[PDB]
């Protein structure tokens, strides 16, 4: 049968019904009787809110069938099904009112019946605030009963209110599901029309809170459509009177989720058979979101537990450093290429382990599908890994890409802490995070050494190169706009990191490109763009506007800042720099010491100590942080001379930039030999016995500018 | 007495022409006075010299068969074939030249391969491996089996997938199934020469068999290969209308419809010595703006302005502001050349298919395309100084137009209204639920010319207005979505302005026109790609879906093929403009009738527009009751 047909049908029996118990009433009691709900200013509300007239007295409720008569025209129009949908609402509201006007205490407990006006008042300000996210009216049959418990338990976690009408309200008593107005879990009636009772609840509410009037009804459905959060759920065989009262749901703008086979319309009547995942699509087609996101890994996960300092002597497992190959990857990929919550671990699991802590290798492989996800996205998902990761409580995250580090503790797994939960905090956060751009999740985590090998060359460094050649071609000139990122303000409040295309984010993860991309996902985001305009010094990089956003975001604590600088008015430093820049006065130049390297600088400190002298968002001379791409850049201390100041180095961080350095060198005439120049802990490591060292190899620095 | 237009800008310059002293297509056609009735009737022919012979259209009267003895019925269904044959030939030599271009292109050459994942699944289609294969070695095999499909004598032709199996076996079963394309066009002429075919069915099914090798492998082909070189069209504003041209920019006019020279041109109005140049001649910069489907192609990609359709190319001309008319093929009325010969426009002819005397020559070097466009637009920029500016007359009229509803961009649109954990995504099946449902009565598309014997875009703007109004989405291509897009129906506004309760439902759910132009005439292939989409995912035939097109002012007899094709795939048409077919009464019950027994639908000659409008709806409610929806 057709649609429309099939609703029309419905709302014509709708009426037959209210024909017939209006004829029971004004056979027992006349014309004259009261007719009334316990505690309601509105009388008959559905009756009230289309035509701003109180029904009293019989004689009004059997002329009220007018109005179901006038809103059935039999046409197939999108407008008459509405109307048709309102008609079987009416319908409804009479045969209910009836049922009070025959007998003083029509329903009796378990079954609810009607809802009384206070009750509507201690239920409607919780659906302003959210703190209920919205309600499940739920009515027919499901196929077992604990089929049905589980679908309304999983409604009552998530703390929204659930109305049963229906055959599940026995089948919910036998699944053990406990009832009650402070249990959210509330029965109308068994017969169809009490639904009725919970649309008299979305509209009263926008005769309350709205402050609409009577015969408003257009405002009325677009308070009931835009405010409160309503969905039905059908289950069981679905009849035609059931469809027509489905229409109505539709009409006050509550999508209809059903499982029995229907002709679908897009956003407002669904068919999902699999009942595990009904609560999601009822979630999604009524846009309700939870506050907070469902994890299943048992370990405890909040903001407050990233930035824990994991000693060696509580970890468990530690993967990355120099010491182990671990990478982390986001590609997009096709619809058909990735299998929704697939997650695998390949490799040595953590039980398998029984030792002392050891090292293994650590590839994180992330395959994301989406509709409108692009190539340019893939380093912002990689970026929230990092925070995804360090917010589970006893595993920490630093680097980016393929040098990165992760230490698990060994209270996670003395808690049951596993290679799996790995996946089902990604795969659930990216969703949460990025609801619109992406359809589905797979994560797979190697720890195998040859799949390791078999995907860092072969999918993660070519992702990798394509991505650090987009950003080798640009300049700092050439662009116009510099973005603003204040993510670590959360230990770091005055911090605000400016990124541009010669100057990476110090954490080395965000680029400018990357920061352009976060601002176009999120404009309520942290990256924000700062036109380059009122430029007063290109040598060093002082912009007015530039100063303007700084001095906002870290509610003016910094007043002026030079990009190009760390000796005049520097950006601040966090917490997450990769390296560290420090002052020597002897060298007439700067030392540069890396996270991993762990013995002492000729400068008398290590990098433990030299990262309490440059970070906390403070402005400090001489000192900075940076990530490591940032070394080889063109404006790398422009003002002060550039990368010709550098005289001190791990080994590490030479071999790791010889390519890079060497060619920024010859670009500043300085012979092919520079990155051998610099001083290493191979060769000395006291200023004492490097100043001779500089002596030996006539560095450039010396006979440079003193730097102050 | 009779109105000449619709559009304000469009009579506004017909003044200036009265004024100026210069003909017009009106004017030619007031010339004509009354026309032949024989010829309007199709019952002259001409195909043999014992002749010109006429018999009469009013069976048992006058003149009843020609020399050689062919009936009424024989010349009518002859002469139709004929533009069959001739409409399918301009689509044919159109997707011919995109296919040699698809088989030139190379990775630093002036025409690449710009969509990598349209390629790959067209090469499934054409058996074409693409695993670890270079990109271009796939394009180049790609090119050589759609060429295959133009001259092969031997085996089948390759056919897109949307096409539905029942429609394929339908087909044969007929005795329509078509073969290759520059084959059938040849058959057709065949047939029609004199002492050969003599029945009408045998006539109109090979005019059918012809139209196929347009819609579903020529225009298909086209389009297909358009989007690969040039990029698959996305959702894009442009403005539309004359006033689109600027006075103090240079005006360069694409009309026409080869895409490869109006796409060399956007390339070249932006190299800096092009740029620059028209800065040193005193103008503001370099004002592309397009006509007809070159005009539309280039705005379904790249957003071109589209200065106006069909009957307006006299009338751009006419402004005294077009420093440059570069035309390709099809549809160039050769009045321009003696229409420009009244202003400083350069009018410049490019294909050796089209030259027009007293016109410039300027051959598109297809070898260097680039170059080649970059010398045809110096030469439109240099003349730019001979413009005369107190003659020039520019309407302030331009009206907003969403445009780039490609098969694969309204799938992407629908997504939005797809659940993620229900529905499946990148399918049609939203489109085909708000169908089945019944919240949208049907889908019509509206094509089609502009035609003297119709006030301009006056059928097109009421046909689509009613279709929308009674909840009928509407995709247009050509003329007819350029004369929605100056009226401003291809706007987001247009739905709650226009539509009924359900389209403008579907139109907020989806953020969707009402209308959606589909791209140029070629494009028209992306509609059978939709349609077929539909019914194979309902388990359905074409057929039988509430679907219907719509030619309310065509001419062309590109219109007579596309009208044709469209009827045999399974869409019942109707036409604005009654062809000559009215002498032959068996053609007629054929076109009119016997139609529906063959391939499930069947023509319409409707010149009412709000007539029409009705018929569609009740065959639309019509076969949505046999279907049960
Ligand atoms: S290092 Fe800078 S760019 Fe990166 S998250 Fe911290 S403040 Fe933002
Ligand atoms: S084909 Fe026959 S009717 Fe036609 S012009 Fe020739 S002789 Fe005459
Ligand atoms: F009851
Ligand atoms: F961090
Ligand atoms: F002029
Ligand atoms: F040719
Ligand atoms: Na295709
Ligand atoms: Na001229
Ligand atoms: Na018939
Ligand atoms: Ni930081
Ligand atoms: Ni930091």
């Amino acid at each position: 049968m057709n649609l429309f047909q099939t609703v029309f049908t419905g709302s014509k029996q709708a009426l037959a019904a209210a024909e017939g118990i209006v004829k029971q009433a004004v056979d027992e009691k006349g014309r004259d009787y009261k007719v009334a709900f316990p505690d309601t200013a509105y009388s008959l509300p559905v009756i009230f809110a289309a035509t701003g007239k109180k029904i009293t007295n019989v004689g009004e409720l059997e002329g009220a069938l007018d109005i179901v008569r006038s809103l059935i025209v039999e046409e197939e129009m999108l407008d008459k099904l509405l109307n048709s949908g309102l008609a079987t609402a009416v319908a409804a509201e009479i045969i209910e009112a009836a049922k009070y006007v025959l007998s003083d205490a029509p329903y009796a407990e378990p079954c609810v019946g009607f809802i009384s006006d206070p009750i509507i008042r201690s239920l409607g300000v919780p659906l302003v605030t959210g703190d209920i996210p919205g309600v499940a009216v739920i009515l027919g049959e499901c196929p077992d009963s604990e089929t049905a418990a589980k679908i309304i338990k999983d409604y009552q976690s998530k703390g929204l209110l659930t109305c049963l009408v229906g055959k599940v309200i026995d089948q919910a008593i036998e699944g053990k599901v406990k009832m009650g107005l402070d249990l959210r879990v509330i029965p109308l009636g068994y017969d169809v029309t009490s639904v009725i009772h919970v649309v008299t609840i979305a509209i009263r509410a926008a005769l309350i809170f709205g402050g609409i009037k009577g015969g408003q009804l257009n405002d009325i459905l677009k308070y009931t459509a835009e405010r409160v959060p309503a969905f039905v759920n059908a289950f069981g065989p679905l009849s035609e009177l059931v469809v027509s009262a489905g229409a109505g749901a539709i009409a006050l703008g509550f999508p209809v989720l059903t499982d029995q086979v229907v002709p679908e319309v897009p956003t407002l009547l669904l068919t999902q058979k699999d009942y595990d995942k009904m609560v999601k699509t009822s979630l999604e087609a009524r846009n309700i979101k939870i506050k907070i996101t469902e994890i299943p890994i048992p370990v405890s996960f909040a903001a407050a537990f990233e930035g824990e300092r994991i000693r060696k002597n509580d970890m468990l497992a530690e993967f990355g450093g120099n010491k182990t190959k671990a990478w982390e990857l986001v590609m997009c990929a096709d619809q058909g290429e990735v299998e929704d919550h697939k997650i695998e671990v390949i490799g040595p699991d953590i039980d398998t382990i029984d030792k002392a802590p050891g090292r293994m290798p650590l590839g994180m492989l992330i395959k994301v599908s989406g509709t409108n996800m692009q190539k340019d996205f893939e380093p912002v998902l990689e970026r929230r890994l990092h925070y995804f990761l360090n917010y589970i409580e006893g595993v920490m995250h630093v680097g980016q890409r393929n040098l990165t580090w992760v230490r698990i503790g060994k209270e996670a797994f003395e808690k049951g802490f596993r290679l799996k939960h790995f996946g089902e905090v990604i795969y659930a956060k990216m969703l949460d995070e990025f609801g619109s751009v992406v359809d589905k999740c797979e994560v797979t985590i190697i720890t195998d050494p040859g799949k390791a090998e078999e995907l860092e060359g072969k999918y993660a460094v070519p992702r990798y190169k394509e991505r650090d050649a987009r950003l080798e071609s640009l300049v700092d000139e050439k662009v116009d706009t510099f973005y603003s990122c204040n993510l670590c303000q959360s230990f770091a409040p005055a911090h605000v990191c400016i990124v541009t295309p010669e100057r990476l984010g110090l954490c080395g993860a965000v680029s400018w490109l990357d920061a352009k991309a976060t601002l176009e996902l999120n404009p309520t985001g942290p990256c924000q763009a700062v036109p380059k305009e009122g430029v007063v010094d290109e040598n060093l990089g002082i912009w007015e506007k530039v100063n303007e956003t700084v001095s906002k975001i870290s509610q003016g604590a910094v007043t002026s800042v030079t990009l190009y600088s760390i000796l005049q008015d520097p950006m601040t430093s966090c917490g997450c720099f990769e390296c560290i820049t420090g002052i020597m006065p002897e060298a007439n130049g700067v030392v540069m010491v890396n996270r991993e390297f762990g013995a002492t600088t000729p400068l008398g400190m290590t990098f433990g100590e030299l990262a309490s002298m440059t970070g906390g968002g403070v402005q400090t001379p001489g000192f900075m942080g940076h990530g490591r791409q940032f070394i080889a850049s063109k404006k790398f201390m422009k003002g002060e001379g550039g990368l010709g100041r550098i005289v001190w180095m791990p080994k590490e961080l030479k071999d790791f930039v010889a390519e890079k350095l060497n060619k920024t060198a010859k670009e500043l005439y300085n012979i092919d030999n520079f990155a051998d120049m610099i001083c290493d802990e191979t060769i000395a490591t006291e200023s004492e016995e490097v100043v001779k060292f500089l002596e030996e190899k006539g560095h450039p620095a010396l006979k440079m500018d003193p730097i102050m | 007495e009779k109105a000449k237009s619709i559009d304000q800008a469009t009579l506004q310059l017909l003044d200036k022409a009265k004024q100026d002293g210069v003909e017009t297509v009106w004017d030619r056609k007031a010339d004509m006075k009354v026309q032949c009735g024989f010829g309007s009737a199709g019952v002259c022919c001409r195909n043999c010299s014992m002749g010109p012979c006429r018999v009469s259209p009013v069976p048992g009267k006058g003149v009843e068969r020609g020399i050689c003895g062919a009936t009424a019925d024989v010349i009518v269904s002859r002469n139709f074939a004929r533009m069959v044959a001739a409409g399918t030939a301009a689509h044919s030599d159109h997707g011919r030249s995109i296919a040699l271009s698809l088989y030139h292109t190379s990775k630093d050459g002036d025409i690449k391969v710009k969509d990598e994942n349209k390629l790959k699944e067209v090469a499934k289609s054409f058996n074409v491996e693409t695993e670890g294969r270079d990109i271009y070695d796939i394009a180049h095999d790609v090119a050589k089996e759609g060429l295959s499909n133009y001259g092969k004598q031997l085996g089948e032709v390759t056919l897109p997938p949307s096409l539905p199996e029942k429609r394929k076996e339908l087909w044969r079963k007929l005795g329509v199934y078509p073969r290759a394309v520059d084959r059938e066009i040849a058959a057709v002429m065949h047939s029609t020469h004199i002492g050969c075919n003599a029945d009408a069915e045998a006539m109109i099914k090979m005019s059918m068999r012809c139209s196929l090798t347009d819609g579903w492998m020529g225009s298909f082909m086209g389009t297909e290969f358009s989007d690969i070189m040039f990029g698959t069209p996305h959702s894009i504003d442009t403005e539309a209308n004359l006033g689109v041209l600027e006075k103090n920019s240079v005006n360069v006019v694409l009309h026409g419809h080869e895409p490869l020279l109006s796409e060399m041109v956007v390339e070249a109005a932006s190299d800096p010595e092009l740029v620059e140049l028209a800065k040193s001649v005193g103008a503001d910069g370099i004002n592309l703006c397009g006509m007809c489907c070159t005009g539309n192609e280039v705005s379904m990609r790249h957003g071109i302005k589209i200065a106006g359709n069909f009957m307006q190319q006299e009338l751009a001309v006419v402004t005294g502001a077009v420093d440059g008319l570069i035309v390709d093929v099809q549809c160039i009325m050769p009045a321009l050349a003696k229409l420009s010969k009244s202003y400083h426009t350069k009018f410049i002819t490019t294909s050796p298919k089209a030259h027009i005397t007293d016109s410039i020559y300027m051959e598109f070097d297809e070898e260097n395309p680039l170059d080649s466009a970059k010398k045809i637009l110096k030469e439109a920029i240099l003349n730019f100084k001979n413009r005369d500016q107190s003659k020039v007359m520019i309407p302030e009229l331009k009206c907003k137009a969403i445009l780039g509803y490609s098969v694969e961009e309204i799938i992407n649109k629908l997504d939005k209204v797809v659940n993620t954990q229900i529905g499946p995504m990148q399918t049609v099946k939203p489109l085909a639920d708000v169908l089945v449902s019944g919240v949208l009565r049907g889908a019509a598309a509206v094509v089609g010319c502009n035609n003297p014997k119709v006030v301009q875009d006056s059928a097109h703007i009421e046909t689509i207005k009613g279709l929308i109004k009674n909840d009928v989405i509407v995709v247009v291509t050509g003329c007819a979505a350029q004369a929605a897009a100056k009226y401003g129906l291809l706007q987001k506004e247009a739905a709650e302005k226009y539509a009924g309760p359900g389209l403008a439902t579907v139109c907020k759910l989806v953020d969707i026109p009402p209308v959606l132009h589909m791209g140029s005439c070629v494009d028209i292939s992306r509609i059978l790609d939709l349609v077929g989409r539909v019914a194979n995912l309902l388990g359905v035939d074409m057929s039988d879906l509430p679907v219907a097109g719509v030619a309310p002012e065509w001419m062309s007899e590109k219109a007579v093929a596309i009208g044709t094709y469209v009827v045999t795939s399974g869409i019942d048409t109707w036409l604005g403009v009654a062809p000559p077919v009215t002498g032959g009464p068996e053609v007629v019950d054929i076109l009119t009738n016997k139609m529906e027994d063959w391939v499930g639908a069947k023509f319409f000659i409707e010149t009412d527009p709000h007539k029409a409008v009705e018929q569609i709806v009740n065959r639309m409610n019509e076969k949505r009751k046999k279907l049960g929806i």
